[PDB]
């Protein structure tokens, strides 16, 4: 996960974690 | 310490701005003293490896990084803090070269979002914010891991 006033965790715990399928470069 | 950190930051920014149809020559303030953009040899090789690493990730994750730049504030004052707390999180799993690919790609997209919002004057400040972080935290780790010259031998 739910939202917090300090960090948009419901969105950022997707976008940062969604990248798991490529180890960059 | 090394001014080359800013010179290679300017190149991938200026290219992303050029792909949006913009011009770094109109946004630039004043020339400093000595050395030029990465067009020589070993610095041009870093640029080439780093450009392909950003370009492939931008194809696969355009949606994800465009939504990540939408929540980040980019205006002077609060942005310098809003950027620091998010970059200190994305390296928290490790200071590795793969997270450095994301750090630069996010900073270049934030510069584009500022020009697109009609805030073109910040191109100099947003570039300084990421280059100052890169000197404060990444530079000793980068030199301990063989420098950007090792990054092109791994990713080129």
């Amino acid at each position: 996960g739910s939202h917090m006033s300090a960090m948009s965790t419901t969105d950022l715990e997707a976008y940062f974690k969604d990248c798991v399928f490529k180890d960059w470069g | 310490m090394s001014q080359s950190n800013r010179e290679l930051v300017v190149d991938f920014l200026s290219y992303k701005l050029s792909q949006k149809g913009y011009s770094w020559s109109q946004f630039s303030d004043v020339e400093e003293n000595r050395t030029e953009a990465p067009e020589g040899t070993e610095s041009e090789a870093v640029k080439q490896a780093l450009r392909e690493a950003g370009d492939e990730f931008e194809l696969r994750y355009r949606r994800a990084f465009s939504d990540l730049t939408s929540q980040l504030h980019i205006t002077p004052g609060t942005a310098y803090q809003s950027f620091e707390q998010v970059v200190n999180e994305l390296f928290r799993d490790g200071v590795n070269w793969g997270r450095i690919v994301a750090f630069f790609s996010f900073g270049g997209a934030l510069c584009v979002e500022s020009v697109d919002k009609e805030m073109q004057v910040l191109v100099s400040r947003i570039a300084a914010w990421m280059a100052t972080y890169l000197n404060d935290h990444l530079e000793p780790w980068i030199q301990e891991n063989g420098g950007w010259d090792t990054f092109v031998e791994l990713y080129g």
